[PDB]
């Protein structure tokens, strides 16, 4: 079960940013990745994992801590797309794709 | 697949859950290998696992190796693609001489024809038509040797009385290198099919692995004389790139627009039904 | 009857007494019936009546329908007592291979022979030599098609190594103007002889539905391409407003300077009854 | 279009926003052109434009020009009704005797047998069996002429004895006059699939412009027979008048019921498709 999950919480007070901190480091250690700002992702092995999981999550949620967690097959998760103002090549139908120079 | 899967950069690449797994310091990126048509790697620091390897084997997926020129080095050949080749290799050894040369001929009047219908949309005189005059005299055996000569008097016309094939430019390098790119893909496609690509439709004396992908990848040979024609003035990369084009750009078959890579397999497919059901249909490619 | 009555402007036709009557708003013309010939109606602002149409049917006269385009769109049958253009289209029918071959060949000569001249005329020695050369070297069945190797060298010549017929321009878009203007016309006079245009002289391709008078409009293509030269840098419009003054500006023929009506006129005279009699005489025009 | 539009009034004709305007002192009406077919005109004091002609040959409406008789004179035939024609002609000129020869008998066939189920409907056993014997008697190139005797035998017996062909009685007239009107529209059908009218499947030293289109009208005669037969008392203006209720009045198809027009249309639509198909599948429509 591939769990998508976002983090948002007032950032403004010191102790905010640090507990912030604090949760993205947890994330970091218990196995999830950062695909971009509030952005994070982990591969659960099954059911039970993940129920696990949510139940730590909702454990180390910060004060004012906001945790939206999503469920995703691998065949959504690589047509997941990315558009930074440039979008991810894999929702791109394009034949041809350049690893390396353009030209 | 529909993809192909340039990667000049250093990396490693994994096979994870049916997906190709691209791993950089920079950034990482998964790509289904149900979209990919052909994986071109050209660098030499690029990383790969044997895993992956058999899973392009499995998927047959083209893998084409080059140097550090980026000039492509060698490609992956699988044994056995399909259970039909074993028994398709029982009719290529019982294949006639009269069906090799007459499936040959029809070829490379195919070719000629192209470059008559080239150099007739490029539109000259003693290059396009003298070109298809030679097409009408060619003759099997080819005593002649028109094909030859409607080769040196294409080149000749096209890039000038002083250019030549043995010359070392980037022009006859572009061309090289536009043959090995098709070769490598019609050479995939003889792999597909499963019959001996060793050997010959022409010459049984001439012993070559590409022979019978180049007999087959003749006719296309214009359509890389024309973008190299266009971007002679650019420099190598730049032709290079234009060359990577031809795989994005469509092309007009006899029965409607297709792909580069779908005219070539269900081209080498009609071909070896032609070739083992002794010349029912030609295929005829026109630009 | 021998004068051919051809209404180019708004008027209305009626029938007294054994006399047509033709009005328009400048003067009122009366026409003997036994007079006229052939009667062809140019614009679609012309009003005629039914008793004057069954009066042209016992007349036998050959009425003509003209779409705003002005290319000809339907004719009159009578059920009886047919025109003799319907047995004259049975000639062109019977027309054959080796005389179709010559009036192409010639016109091609013509065509290239107009740009080399041209191109003498804008005083570029080197590519009016070249298609001189190409115009010499020109051969039967197209076993050497330079009309296009006179095509790039005089398009490249007049607007320059970048410019192209493919791109899309509004000096492209004024070529296709002036050969539409120039197909009408010529399709006009092709129809006036009865011959039907969807038989083209050039045996290669039947796509096109005027490929007769395309093919008999070639040796007056470069009469656009000068125009369209020296009003390059206007906008469309202008070359539109410019290209229509060559139906005012007079051109001269071999015989006398003449109207471009009357001269495409004798020239696809000469060419029909050249083809029914097999290659008499081939009309000649030079710039 | 599904509507026959007949004026036998004076009045003036406009074409104004894809409407057919028809405009008198008394009254005016407009009809839309998508649902005109077949437009005839009556008399000779009726007024057009030809911009209405203009639009109507783009429609595809046959536009019908009778005489002060109210006979018809000459009806309006477009030159290109559609691209496939300039490709068709090739396959006309390509066309072989045995296939002409074939279509042609078994026309003719479908013709005699027609002929023979009109008897049997009016219960004449010893007529309709001749014309039986005779339809199982017909021959390629037709050397006993049994179709002209089935015709002979067909009116005499229908009219009387003493009954021709020749005669100028009204009956004649009438008979003339509905294969006028068939032939009429089975030759803007043929005119819809470009082929050319004037070449026959039957003779070809028979130079004609209706010959084709009456050889494909040749099965639907008896229908006109009919009516011819049952108003044979009547006065030759009830007799025009019911001749235009065919119009009006379906028919059924071997597929299922439909009008004239659509059986025209489809049948001569599979018989251009049989002929350049060399044969496939004969349509044969039955009373």
């Amino acid at each position: 079960m591939r769990m998508i999950l976002m983090f948002d919480m007032p950032t403004d007070t010191a102790e905010e940013r640090k507990a912030y901190r604090k949760f993205r480091k947890f994330l970091l250690s218990e196995g999830f990745i950062m695909h971009q700002f509030s952005v994070y992702s982990k591969l659960l092995l099954n059911h039970t994992a993940n129920t696990a999981m949510v139940g730590r999550l909702k454990a180390n949620n910060p004060k004012k801590g906001n945790i939206t967690i999503l469920t995703v097959t691998e065949k959504q998760f690589a047509r997941m797309i990315y558009l930074y103002g440039n979008t991810s090549i894999a929702n791109s139908e394009e034949r041809l794709v350049f690893l390396g120079d353009n030209y | 697949g529909w993809r192909t899967v340039v990667v000049n950069i250093h990396s490693k690449l994994s096979y994870k859950n049916n997906h190709l797994i691209f791993r950089n310091s920079y950034k990482t990126e998964m790509i289904h290998l149900s979209e990919i048509d052909i994986l071109l790697l050209e660098t030499t620091d690029i990383v790969l696992t044997t895993m992956l390897v058999k899973r392009l084997v499995d998927e047959n997926i083209l893998v084409i190796f080059c140097d550090d020129k980026r000039l492509p080095t060698a490609f992956l050949t699988p044994y056995y693609a399909r259970h039909d080749s074993s028994l398709q290799i029982a009719r290529q050894i019982a294949w006639k001489e009269n069906v090799k040369c007459e499936v040959w001929t029809a070829i490379i009047a195919q070719k000629i024809l192209n470059q008559s219908y080239y150099l007739g949309e490029c539109s000259f005189f003693e290059k396009s038509q003298s070109i298809m005059e030679l097409y009408h005299g060619l003759e099997r055996f080819d005593p002649s040797n028109r094909e030859g000569h409607s080769a040196r008097i294409y080149f000749n016309t096209l890039f000038g009385n002083d250019f030549t094939r043995e010359s070392d430019n980037d022009i006859n390098a572009a061309l090289d290198y536009g043959y090995t790119l098709l070769l490598s893909m019609f050479a995939r496609e003889v792999v597909v099919c499963g019959c001996m690509t060793q050997i010959g439709l022409k010459h049984a004396n001439q012993f070559n692995q590409f022979n019978l992908a180049s007999d087959i990848m003749e006719p296309f040979r214009p359509i890389i004389d024309r973008i190299v024609y266009q971007n002679r003035h650019n420099n190598f990369v730049k032709i290079k790139k234009e060359l990577f084009s031809i795989f994005s750009e469509t092309y007009l078959y006899n029965g409607k627009e297709m792909y580069l890579s779908n005219i070539v397999s269900d081209y080498t497919k009609k071909v070896i039904k032609a070739l083992n059901q002794l010349g029912e249909e030609i295929p005829e490619f026109r630009i």
